[PDB]
RNA sequence: ACGAAUCUCUUUGCCUUUUGGCUUAGAUCAAGUGUAGUAUCUGUUCUUUUCAGUGUAACAACUGAAAUGACCUAGGCUC
């Protein structure tokens, strides 16, 4: 589906979701010229665009490549996307998808760079919660029981799972961020203590704000 | 100029491919244990049910799991509640307990035993799991060539043996009982 | 000579553990047998990918589709379906 | 010695011949050698054939 | 076709400076401005490629003898046939008399080349066609001109008149 | 294709293809020159290529 | 008991003796890493 | 690590300018240990040291090129998933031509750098550099490329599957299930 | 070992017991020999866990081991924690040659 | 000259090297470092050539097998390394032809070091392959001293394999079981 | 063994196939892999028997130059590395050490990486297909891309005005030929002072001129 | 031709810190090793005409054996 006039969202049959943007070199040409002029030969392309075509003829047919914007392993085959201008009178657009196995999910754009920074920090301490809890248990037995992978139950690294076929690019997983809500207050304060200036009550406020306000 | 996304799962998937019965956790009783409870799983989530009153009651939904669950079977050790043996795409054997902890019913890992590397490989012994009906051993099998057997025991703590191994270089396993 | 001797000795251990390694004299017959057997494991193995293939083939159950993908690893399976 | 230099790593080089030398004693071996001589005898001809 | 020549360049001119002047004329694709790589000094000229032949011929017409760079005036400028060996010629035969003989069978792309062997006068005569030179071999071979016997055959490259040589010269004449 | 001319070096035989003379035997035959023909020597085999071109 | 003189050490001696002279052998030894003052004199 | 890399790194990037080999190799080695010690904090510094790794990868000395790809190993592992693919695509372009090296310390450092780049880039985009060499006519081309394929295969047997260059014309036994549309 | 190319790892299927390092080898990754950021404990196979040898260090093979061995973060990111038993079986020519020159 | 000899070994004959190298290992004047360096040269020579004849397999066992009973454990480990490298080089058919009269020998010393060497051969090539050779020696109504060593081979197999001996327990028990009533 | 023209007919890009591709053990498999979309060719110095990066081009390699954002820390003036102290004075500096040899501003050092240059990127970053080869000069290429952007028809810089002997305010000396031949074909929309633009616009360094939605989820 | 100036160039002559001092040369004192492996000069050697096999991406290299006389103007349906 088209997100804009330069960016498209899509999915494949291996369980991945991704967005692709036309590069700004491409978008300047397509704005300042008529569509017939691409067919004519009356476009002055830069010399490095001309020389990659002679050098890589199987690769550079169209003269431009897409820029991978976002990538995420959702582990379900997505059969529809629905692009919505708002959801229940919220500000943001959302784009909700449906999977073949019965999933409904959404991708919400984050609009503030400070919102992006706070939610990245919540996802990060939830991601190394195995590492943080296990190394604390090992240090007490040095100088005074937790299995490896006790917070993740199965023992799987969360980044590796969401990077199954390709790296994650600029998606924050909210499902990982909502497992913070299920933790007990002792465990919540052990995870939050590395973050500076941020309290447990401010983390829970930030997580809850997505489902009340943003959709 | 970039695009920063936030992902949520509004409704979870409903392709339940694993099921196992037993008595996993005590609910509302002092010492009443009956094999009426039921745990179903998709690839990514686990749901516990109760069938004592003649109908499917949902007891508990659990946290978000980030792995691909490939096998799930009940484990009843001779002379306890029932455990869950799981095998996912992390390359490990997990034995798990359902406990009550600070208000809520939750998952608790007891054993994580490393097998081979992660993801769905044909050499990874995660496709077929079969448990001895007396509770003595877990039999794990890959799609191609590998079979593992773990002797599981309980004395003050759940304990697994080092594995027993079959390597059959070209055999593609189709079923196992 | 000893650094070259490790990488020879480790190529054998990794080829036994993981089937589809090669070197320089791998035939296209050997390489393509690896690519096919890996791909059929994936289609069988991920459960969304099972349902996608079983529905679009129009098979009668999803388990009939799993045994079709696992018997297809055999080189003598095209001739088995042809001798019915 | 109009051809001996130090590069951007401080190693001694001959620009005529594109050689590299570990010390100054290797430079003296080079300049008394026959490869450096044939390269002088080519810059001689390529200057005597075009003014 | 796309490239023009620029001459009379003071080697204080760099590649950056050359590009300024020539985009006032037309948009420029590439510049190659050669250098003796030992003395690191340009040799007084550049090859400058434009996008098409229309912008090229415009640049020659506008910029030739127009601009002075370090008081030096910039120049801008643009940038198989049948062979019969004849042995034992008469020596009374001129190179203009070879043309008078051989025009009746075939058109001459060049003039003939009289060279002396052994005393022995011989000539390389050039024809525009493989078949019109055959008429010279058909009618003039072992014939008596200026009271001397001349022999006409193919000249050597072994000799001309191959089956691959018959095919391609037919296409070249097309 | 170039009158069965011999070349005494394999660097020179590769550089042959983008020269004025090999351009000529191709272009007079009915084959417009480019890298797609920076190959073969035979008169015949460049005709089955260009009729696919 | 070695006392092996490589030819670069011979070049360092002759250049070193050209500078320090013939009576300052401890300067001549200061340029050699592996030779003594009596070894250089000899 | 203890005082902050913003205090240290402008001084050691300046020091790389000096024309001495052991100082330049000491700067690149000190930069390797920095990115092992600071783990995920590396990502704040990727763009600033990408012109210095370009100076070391395009140099004649193998030790310069050993030590540059040892930095790339630590960098690519700690910053995959953070959005810096254009830095690593650039670094992949300068590291791929050293695949034919024969020296044992240099080629094990170059191969470990290639393994970490295929996590920064992903197996599907990394493998576009590798397909052509697998069935090359020359044997030396074919030894060097199968040694990279075998590292990639041990890391991604299942994940390589969407990216194989197999078509029905190319592959006799091509799985007809891949062409089905639901 | 990353450094000595004649050392030979076991790489058998890992068991349930843990491999130990000595005081000289303490804090080292068995794979890459890195001193920093440990992630997961090392499991050795059945045969490497039997008898008098099981108490010995799994890197240097002679001294008695005291603390547990860990894979580092970067070997766990690469999957090298899953390849097999990381115990060195031979002693290696570096160790051997010092032993016989000295007495 | 160690690295030269490893490279020139394949072009020299194996006959030429072991005719000269092996007699040094038998003199009474030899020092501890001199013994080690020549045992080390054998081990580097054996790896490359790989096709080793039955008269030379015997001569190597004469010098290699008494290392297995040396006082210090460093020398005993280098004895085990040669015999396992010679096991893969010579193969199973050749070494058993060599070791067979050496068990029937009248000297107690030779029967001691042959029993120990054959169990290194068993760990290299598998006890299942060595089981009929051992089963013949443990029965062997011809020679009484051949029975005694066939049981010592089994005992050294137990020491070498450790808990690995359970895979072969039924074969190794079947070999020895009647000998308790001898 | 197939011939070269035989092999070129099987593919969509026959310019990718070369003569040694017919010596492959499987030329038909090799040639279709090479013509697959996005497959990058093998680095081309495989044929050569010299050594990667051993050519003459490495003699002209310059020293490292810091990114221009880092030059703002002023470390280049405080430690000079491009071309001292005796052994006694170095020995005396260990027992009486001098402090504050570097006068670096710590707030300026942090703000280089994190405030001034949080969005800093290098000007050249090789794209997807751009594999590095030995005689490639990346310095020329960033100079050339920057030469195309800043420099425009319709302005002439002061450096060229000294060379051309054409000061400001003045028609350039091909003005008359464009009165006789005409306007440039490659600039349809160029307006030149004195031919199709007003002569009082002929002003300083300028004599001519070309006169001819937000993205989803953009950051506020 | 010469009286004759002025610039360029060589030869001859001129000439520069061509050692701060002194004594018992004022006195004394100076380089770790082992295991693996790279890079980089120089000297030295390629006296061969075909063919066959091996070898290579193609070469090369390696292993085997054996070719000379006549004439005409680089060339020979030459003997
Ligand atoms: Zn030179
Ligand atoms: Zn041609
Ligand atoms: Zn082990
Ligand atoms: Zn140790
Ligand atoms: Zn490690």
């Amino acid at each position: 589906k088209f997100l804009d006039e330069a960016t498209v969202i899509g999915a494949d049959r291996y369980g991945n979701a991704w967005t692709l943007r036309s590069p700004p070199e491409c978008e300047k040409i397509m704005s300042n010229h008529d569509p017939s002029e691409l067919s004519n030969g009356a476009i002055k392309y830069p010399l490095d665009v001309i020389t990659l075509q002679q050098k890589l003829p199987n690769t550079y047919d169209c003269k431009f490549k897409f820029q991978l914007l976002n990538h995420f392993f959702v582990n379900d085959i997505i059969t529809d996307f629905h692009i919505l201008d708002s959801l229940s009178n919220s500000d943001r657009p959302g784009c909700i998808y449906m999977g073949l196995q019965g999933t409904v999910g959404c991708f919400i754009p984050l609009l503030s760079k400070g919102n992006v920074f706070m939610m990245g920090n919540i996802e990060n301490i939830m991601a190394e919660a195995d590492d943080t809890f296990y190394l604390d248990y090992e240090s007490r037995k040095k100088n005074n029981i937790i299995c490896e992978g006790s917070c993740s139950i199965l023992g799987r690294d969360h980044q590796e799972y969401r990077s199954y076929y390709a790296p994650v690019r600029k998606v924050i997983d909210g499902d990982l961020c909502e497992n913070f809500l299920r933790l007990s207050l002792n465990e919540q304060e052990f995870l939050a203590k590395n973050l500076k200036s941020v309290q447990v009550e401010d983390i829970i406020q930030t997580i809850n704000e997505v489902r009340t306000n943003y959709m | 100029d970039e695009l920063y996304l936030y992902h949520l799962t509004l409704k979870k998937q409903t392709n339940f491919v694993h099921s196992c019965i037993g008595h996993f956790v005590d609910l509302e009783a002092g010492s009443k244990r009956e094999q009426s409870q039921l745990c179903v799983a998709t690839e990514t989530h686990l749901e516990l049910y109760d069938t004592a009153d003649g109908e499917l009651k949902l007891i508990a939904k659990f946290q978000n799991l980030f792995a691909t669950i490939t096998s799930m079977k009940s484990l009843d050790l001779p002379h306890w509640p029932t455990f869950l043996a799981l095998t996912s795409d992390s390359g490990n054997l997990s034995i798990v307990q359902i406990i009550m902890h600070a208000g809520a019913l939750r998952l608790k890992t007891l054993v994580n035993q490393p097998l081979t590397r992660t993801t769905l490989r044909r050499v990874s012994p995660i496709s077929y799991m079969e448990i001895d009906p007396n509770g003595r051993c877990i039999i794990l099998s890959s799609v191609e060539q590998n079979k593992l057997c773990f002797l599981v025991d309980y004395a003050q703590k759940l304990r697994i043996s080092s594995p027993l191994e079959i390597i059959r270089p070209h055999m593609v396993t189709l079923d196992m009982a | 000579m000893a650094e070259k001797q490790r990488q020879l000795k480790l190529q054998k251990i990794y080829k036994q553990k993981y089937i589809g390694l090669g070197d320089e004299s791998t035939t296209r017959e050997q390489w393509q047998r690896n690519v096919r057997n890996d791909t059929l494991n994936t289609l069988q193995g991920h459960s969304a990918s099972l349902e996608y293939v079983s529905l679009s083939r129009g098979d009668l159950s999803i388990r009939d589709t799993r045994i079709h993908l696992l018997k297809s690893m055999s080189p003598g399976y095209k001739a088995y379906l042809r001798e019915e | 010695n109009p051809y001996i230099y130090k590069n951007h790593s401080g190693k001694l080089v001959c620009k005529l011949c594109n050689t590299m030398h570990m010390s100054w004693s290797s430079v003296e071996r080079h300049l008394g050698g026959k490869k450096h001589g044939l390269n002088v005898l080519r810059r001689g001809i390529s200057i005597e054939k075009s003014s | 076709g796309n490239t023009v020549y620029v001459g009379n360049i003071d080697p204080r001119i760099t590649k950056e400076q050359l590009y300024e002047l020539f985009i006032q004329i037309n948009p420029v694709l590439r510049i190659k401005y050669p250098k003796d790589k030992v003395l690191q000094a340009y040799q007084g000229y550049a090859f400058i490629e434009f996008y098409n032949q229309g912008d090229a011929q415009y640049a020659i017409k506008i910029m030739n003898n127009t601009v002075r760079l370090y008081d030096r005036l910039i120049k801008v400028r643009q940038v198989p046939i049948a062979k019969l060996f004849i042995k034992n010629l008469a020596d009374s035969i001129d190179s203009d008399q070879l043309v008078k003989i051989f025009n009746k069978f075939g058109k001459l792309i060049r003039e003939p080349e009289i060279f002396y062997l052994s005393k022995l006068k011989c000539a390389y005569v050039y024809f525009e066609d493989f078949e019109k030179a055959d008429l010279a071999i058909k009618s003039l071979n072992n014939q008596l001109v200026a009271n001397n016997r001349i022999t006409v055959d193919y000249a050597f490259k072994n000799g001309k008149g191959n089956a691959k040589y018959g095919d391609d010269v037919d296409r070249l004449l097309n | 294709i170039c009158s069965n001319k011999v070349y005494n070096g394999r660097r020179t035989f590769e550089r042959h293809f983008n020269e004025e003379r090999h351009i000529y035997h191709l272009r007079c035959l009915g084959i417009e020159p480019s890298s797609v023909f920076k190959g073969i020597t035979k008169i015949k085999e460049a005709q089955e290529l260009w009729k696919n071109m | 008991k070695g006392g092996v003189w490589t030819n670069v050490e011979d070049q360092i001696l002759k250049a070193a003796v050209q500078k320090y002279g013939t009576h300052q052998w401890s300067k001549v030894a200061s340029l050699l890493q592996k030779k003594t003052a009596r070894q250089s004199e000899l | 690590k203890v005082c902050g890399p913003y205090n240290v790194l402008p001084v050691i990037m300046n020091e790389y300018t000096t024309p001495e080999t052991n100082v330049q190799n000491g700067v690149l080695k000190a930069m390797s240990f920095m990115f092992e010690y600071i783990g995920n904090m590396s990502k704040d510094y990727i763009y600033f040291i990408t012109p210095l790794l370009e100076d070391a990868l395009t140099d004649r000395d193998l030790v310069h090129r050993q030590t540059a790809s040892n930095v790339i190993t630590h960098l690519a592992l700690n910053c995959s998933g953070t959005g810096h693919e254009d830095a690593f695509i650039h670094l992949m372009n300068l590291l791929i031509p050293n695949i034919f090296e024969t020296s044992p310390h240099a080629i094990m450092r170059i191969l470990e750098g290639l393994e970490a780049l295929s996590q920064a880039l992903g197996p599907g985009l990394f493998m576009n550099y590798i397909w052509a060499g697998l069935f090359h006519p020359a044997k030396n081309v074919r030894k060097a490329f199968w040694r990279v394929y075998n590292n990639m295969y041990v890391m991604y047997q299942d994940a390589m599957v969407p990216f194989y260059p197999v078509t029905p014309d190319n592959n006799e036994e091509y799985i007809e299930e891949l062409d089905l549309v639901l | 070992s990353r450094h000595q190319f004649d050392l030979i790892m076991c790489l058998k299927q890992p068991g349930v017991q843990t491999g130990l390092l000595c005081e000289k080898c303490d804090g080292k990754c068995p794979i890459c020999d890195s001193y920093v950021r440990p992630k997961r404990k090392v499991r050795v196979c059945e045969n490497c866990s039997f008898g008098k040898q099981a108490k010995n260090c799994i890197i240097c093979n002679l001294n008695v081991g005291v603390n547990d061995a860990f894979y580092c973060w970067e070997c766990c990111r690469l999957g090298k924690d899953k390849d097999g038993c990381p115990r060195i079986l031979n002693l290696g020519s570096n160790r051997l040659d010092r032993h016989f020159e000295k007495k | 000259s160690m690295r030269i000899l490893t490279d020139k070994a394949v072009t020299f004959g194996p006959e030429m090297i072991f005719n000269r190298l092996l007699p040094i290992l038998l003199d009474r004047s030899l020092e501890d470092q001199e013994r080690h360096l020549m045992i080390k040269t054998i081990d580097r020579v054996l790896y490359q050539l790989g096709d080793l004849t039955k008269p030379y397999v015997h001569k190597i066992l004469v010098v290699a097998a008494p290392l297995l009973i040396d006082e210090d454990p460093m020398v005993r480990s280098t004895g085990q390394e040669i015999i396992t490298n010679l096991s893969t080089v010579a193969g199973l058919k050749t070494i058993l032809t060599v070791m067979r009269p050496d068990i029937e020998n009248e000297d107690e010393y030779v029967r001691n070091v042959t029993s120990r060497a054959a169990a290194v051969v068993a760990k290299a090539l598998g006890v299942n392959q060595l089981l009929p050779f051992i089963n013949a020696a443990c029965h062997s109504r011809k020679s009484w001293k051949a029975r005694h060593t066939g049981i010592k081979i089994v005992q050294q197999i137990g020491i070498l394999l450790g808990i690995g001996v359970l895979n072969h327990l039924t074969g190794l028990m079947s070999c020895i079981k009647d000998c308790l009533m001898d | 063994k197939p011939s070269l023209s035989q092999l070129k007919s099987q593919v969509p890009y026959p310019q990718i196939i070369e003569w040694y591709d017919c010596d492959a053990r499987y030329p038909g498999l090799l040639a279709s892999i090479k013509c697959t979309k996005n497959v990058i060719p093998v680095p081309s110095h495989w044929q050569s028997k010299k050594e990667y990066l051993s050519g003459r081009s490495l003699l002209g390699k310059r020293p490292f130059e810091l990114p221009d954002i880092i030059k703002k820390t002023n470390i280049e003036q405080m430690r000079s590395t491009l071309p001292e102290k005796s052994l006694k004075e170095a020995s005396r500096a260990r027992v009486q050490p001098k402090m504050g040899a570097l006068d670096l501003d710590y707030k300026k050092l942090h703000d280089v990486f994190f405030k001034i240059g949080a969005n800093w990127k290098p000007d050249h970053l090789l794209c997807f297909g751009d594999v590095y080869y030995e005689n490639r000069n990346l310095f020329e290429e960033t100079n050339w891309k920057r030469m195309v952007d800043h420099k425009r028809p319709g302005r002439i810089s002061q450096e060229l005005r000294a060379i051309m002997n054409l000061p400001e305010g003045q028609l350039p000396p091909w003005c008359m030929k464009m009165k006789d031949i005409g306007l440039p074909t490659g600039y349809p929309d160029l307006k030149i002072a004195g031919l199709n633009w007003d002569i009082t616009n002929l002003k300083g360094d300028v004599y001519g001129k070309i006169i001819p939605r937000n993205y989803f989820g953009a950051l506020i």
